[PDB]
């Protein structure tokens, strides 16, 4: 019931993308998208439209310190952008 | 010879902290430093505490005996 509840949630149609690279027709493909992909759900059948929340980021330190490995790995990161500052380039 | 990377060997053990920018300098301050303070103190003022209690008393009976050393006896001089 848990997995049909998220599915029922997150896998709404205008959260969708059909992308086809290389030997395909776009009105090909759109004829079959629409043959077969339409009225997935649309709805969120109770007016109750998730929204996406800002994340705090936090200047701060996780050590697991295992003696045994051979090897360390340390991983060191700033916040970044996002996807949609040009400044990633 | 003694230096970070062969001190201790440490395993599964995991360490979390934040930035000093991140947190309070001084998070509550007196209302749990009062408590902490006074939980110390209460652990050790009976080891501390009466050793100098008896000083202070050896000190006010030593300087109070002298001077009543240099007080004059009212014994003497009675005889005549
Ligand atoms: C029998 C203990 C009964 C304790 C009752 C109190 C309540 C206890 C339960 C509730 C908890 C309260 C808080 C507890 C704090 C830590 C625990 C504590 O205080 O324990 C008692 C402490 C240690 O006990 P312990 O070392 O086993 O006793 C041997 C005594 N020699 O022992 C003490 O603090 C006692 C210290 C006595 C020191 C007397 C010193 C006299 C002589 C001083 C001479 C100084 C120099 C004089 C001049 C010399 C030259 C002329």
């Amino acid at each position: 019931t848990d997995l049909t509840d998220y599915l029922n949630r997150h896998y709404k149609a205008p959260r969708m993308v059909l992308a086809a690279a290389g030997g395909v027709e776009h009105q090909q493909l759109l004829d079959l998208a629409q043959k077969h992909l339409s009225s997935v759900s649309r709805v969120y059948e109770e007016d109750a439209v998730p929204g996406l929340t800002p994340c705090r980021f936090t200047g701060s330190e996780i050590r697991h310190r295992d003696d045994a490995l051979p090897l360390a790995h340390v991983a060191i990161a700033v916040e970044g952008p996002g996807w949609a500052n040009p400044d990633n380039v | 010879g003694r230096e970070f990377g062969n001190l201790a060997r440490i395993r599964h053990v995991i360490s979390y902290s934040l930035s000093p920018f991140e947190q309070r300098a001084f998070p509550s301050y007196f209302s749990k430093g009062i408590p902490n303070v006074l939980r110390r103190t209460r652990e050790r003022i009976l080891r501390v505490a009466p050793p100098f209690v008896v000083v202070y008393l050896i000190y006010t009976w030593g300087n109070q005996e002298f001077e009543q050393s240099k007080r004059k006896n009212p014994a003497m001089y009675e005889n005549d």
